[PDB]
């Protein structure tokens, strides 16, 4: 499981989330480094809409992985880097920079 | 500034007051909620006396600044307890389950009433992780359960209720705001913010000042006596006034926002609460000066139980920390005081006869005894023979 | 240390005690239960007194190590029993049965009540696949028939209880570790630590002494005491002293996190399931000098019921291994022993009476025909007589 | 692009380049042995705290380089050499050795 920190992240970057990406593309990326299930792949591969496909890859993401590594190491090779950027920038204003994470990362979107 | 709203309303949040704000307290309400980003299952305390006006802030501080929801919390959750029965501490939690739950699967809501609480409470805390930092607002807390439980829930908590005597179960690190009784000068602003005539005739004014002291800051009083005052006539806060001196909060009470017509209605609960012996000291204290600071012997007189009368000011102490029933104060000498609001509560719902018992009793201790000094003096009760001849 | 407390939440573990942690016992729950990895289906009694602190240090031998969860134990399962009735031990298994469930399928969670105990029993062994090395912490059993059931389900289990007579339910590697009251060096510790005006005066450390004495080092009491030393004034201790000699735990009684408002109140349960001709002896119990090491014969005198007499001595042992309301030594000479707290919870719990009726029968045979020696002087228990003196 | 290798070496020396660095004193060294673009140095250039330009030089830069020189090549110069110390070496106890950690703990 993840925790408040690494589910707040998923969740504070969701306007964006919205906008361009998309759970098929992940799916062979995560069946793979071990962190999915072929029935997982199976529902949420097969899903109408993608707020569909996208609600599920996020509740069942925040499920399976020790931490939030192989969803940086992926919006990087899939031309989505703008947002493994976002995510890692916020995961480093919790933990060795405290304090910032609220008038840096978080307040711009308000 | 439009996302608020959503997460206002999905939370159960009700909308904050708009005509007149108290910027120092919901500016303290927001201020120590900030404080706890970094904490976890941490309990806030808006403590008050009933109808102060504690829960109009909590919702006020919650949608002023932007901050509280989105930057320093993802969510709100806000319920009403009000639980008396011993289902009740449940039951809040099954209404806390689905409140919880997804807009979806609420089709597949289960029977939830016949579940074990192992569960309940394991059920929660298992969705709960769905939600990143999560405040819950437990408007009007009387049981300490919901402040168990809780605990075990590792809950973020801004709580508002009359009782601070259950906020101590907690064995955490908890802050408190009290709401006290509205300051003059603040009244003032609170009735020209509804509207009221200003202060013109020397004696309007001193009648309103008069007025601003009866209610001793208890704003759903106060609206009870303005949405009472239609006329808008001086002439008719005096017909109003004088209603009072007459008919206690009774003749008042009329349509408010507030859930209940008359305050008598509400402090009713604040006298079944109560210590089955600590009911009776409050009985018994209705024959006293009222908004007078006055010794803890004087005292003694009336209340029921060696040099040991220190039972009196036990019960006087609890007493004023349960929904603020009472105000002892420590300097220059341990003396506790009554208000009118809280007098005329009990004057006209407690016992006469009692009362006069109770006025009976006073003059044989007499005989065998702002800066009042009832230590040479307490023979004579004549000091407040205005009210004394009251009954 | 981030996933400890996932597995704790889980297991339904209470949050440890921070501001006060008695060293020597957690460390020695912590200990017994390492070196316990493969002798599987094992019990572990942490018994004793009422309020003594049992439950507690469950809390505390389970979060401080990071060794026991993770390293020693795969997972947690900790529920509170409490069960008197005879459908109480059916009902916690099936607490435990959703307990080891998945997260998953408690929507689909049956009419589990509606089955065999012989099918919640398979039922259970046929899911606890999943979790091996799985330990269960069963907050206060009453009954000996959980004791037994678990000894069915072969299962890994810490236990806190009062009554030390049911492990004899268990054929097996049973192990135990008594609460014991707080001693006196340790106590102060408690105080210092909750923030208290330390032993430093003469008359006041004489007078410090004597709380202690009155709790007879008991943490639960020894909170509900201090919940109530609100101005913390050494002055406001000592008019509680007092309090007690006259009100017994009663007056005493402050709302805590103990589920308990009086110790009174638990100790109660005590005394129900007592057996009906062992209750008849704590009657007595009460008049006696409290706190004093006192001989079998001096007993046979107040205790109801042969040429030979041993019968004495065998509901005085009995009566002390079943929530430790008397404590017995064996040399120089049989002889047991009252604790206060033990001591007023009678004094206010016996009928007014059985106290004098009680004290006349052991005057009749008191005429007859540390080192007490009441061989040739107990014709006069008068060296008890400051306590006999009492009604 | 660099690699795991050079990016690791960037993210386990991060807790040093926080402590004294600063993107504005390598812009001029790097629009120069050709790693970065007059919008790259405007863009981690104005920014108003430094963990903004660091966050920024070392996402750039990982793209840019096809290596991890010219900027062992500039702690030097600026008398952070107890920084291009510290990362040379970690390139070293890579380059002439064929072993590491395994997927282990
Ligand atoms: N800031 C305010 N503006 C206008 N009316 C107020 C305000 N504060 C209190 N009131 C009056 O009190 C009523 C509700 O009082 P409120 O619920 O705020 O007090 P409370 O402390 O919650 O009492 P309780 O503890 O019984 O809920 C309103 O209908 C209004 O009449
Ligand atoms: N180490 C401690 N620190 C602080 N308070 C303690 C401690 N141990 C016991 N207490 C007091 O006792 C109360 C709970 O007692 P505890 O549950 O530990 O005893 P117990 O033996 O479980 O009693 P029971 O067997 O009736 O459950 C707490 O609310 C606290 O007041
Ligand atoms: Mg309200
Ligand atoms: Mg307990």
């Amino acid at each position: 499981m993840l925790c408040e920190i690494e589910c707040r992240a998923l969740s504070t970057a969701h306007t964006r989330l919205i906008h361009d990406f998309e759970p098929r593309d992940a799916l062979t990326y995560l069946e793979g480094k071990n962190i999915f299930t072929e029935d997982h792949s199976e529902l949420i591969s097969k899903m109408s809409t993608r707020l569909e496909r996208i609600a599920n890859f996020l509740r069942i993401y925040r499920r399976q992985a020790s931490e939030l590594g192989p969803l940086i190491d992926f919006f990087n090779y899939n031309n989505q880097s703008h947002l493994a950027d976002f995510l890692e920038d916020y995961i480093d204003f919790a933990i060795n920079e405290p304090d910032l994470l609220r008038p840096v990362v978080i307040a711009p979107q308000f | 500034r439009q996302m608020l709203d959503r997460k206002l309303l999905l939370g159960n949040v009700p909308k904050q007051m708009t005509c007149y704000i108290r910027e120092y307290h919901v500016d303290r309400v927001i201020k120590k909620l900030d404080e706890m980003c970094d904490l976890d299952s941490f309990f806030l305390f808006l403590h008050g006396r009933a109808g102060s006006g504690k829960s109009v802030i909590a919702s006020q501080a919650l949608s002023k600044s932007d901050q509280l929801i989105g930057i320093n919390y993802d969510s709100i959750v806000w319920l009403k307890d009000s639980g008396t029965a011993p289902k009740s501490t449940f039951d809040l939690f099954t209404d806390i389950l689905l409140m919880l739950k997804s807009e979806d699967d609420l089709l597949n809501f289960p029977s939830v009433e016949h579940v074990t609480s192992v569960v309940l409470k394991r059920m929660i805390c298992n969705a709960l992780i769905d939600r990143p930092n999560t405040l819950f607002v437990f408007d009007d807390v009387v049981q300490e359960e919901t402040i168990r439980w809780a605990q075990e829930l590792r809950l973020r908590c801004l709580v508002t209720t009359r009782d601070v005597e259950i906020s101590n179960a907690a064995s955490q690190t908890c802050e408190f705001i009290e709401v006290t009784s509205l300051e003059i000068d603040e009244c003032y602003d609170f009735l020209e913010a509804y509207g009221m005539p200003m202060p013109v005739g020397e004696k309007e004014e001193d009648v309103l000042n008069k007025t601003i002291e009866l209610s001793s800051g208890n704003p759903a009083t106060l609206m009870m006596f303005f949405k009472s005052c239609e006329p808008k006539t001086f002439e008719k806060m005096a017909q109003l006034n004088n209603k009072l001196e007459s008919r206690g909060l009774v003749g008042v009470e009329c349509i408010t926002p507030y859930s209940y017509k008359s305050l008598a209605m509400a402090l009713q609960r604040c006298v079944e609460v109560l210590s089955d012996e600590d009911r009776s000291a409050l009985a018994f204290a209705v024959v006293m000066p009222p908004g007078v600071d006055i010794p803890v012997k004087l005292w003694s007189c009336v209340i029921p139980v060696e040099q040991l009368d220190d039972e009196v000011a036990d019960r006087l102490k609890r007493l004023s920390k349960r929904g603020a029933l009472l105000s002892g104060k420590r300097m220059p000498v341990l003396t506790f005081k009554i208000d009118h609001i809280i007098h005329m509560f009990l004057k006209h719902v407690v016992d006469a006869q009692t009362i006069a018992n109770g006025i009976s009793i006073l003059e044989q201790r007499l005989l065998e005894i702002t800066v009042i000094r009832p230590e040479d003096f307490p023979k004579f009760m004549q000091l407040h023979q205005k009210f004394y001849d009251s009954l």
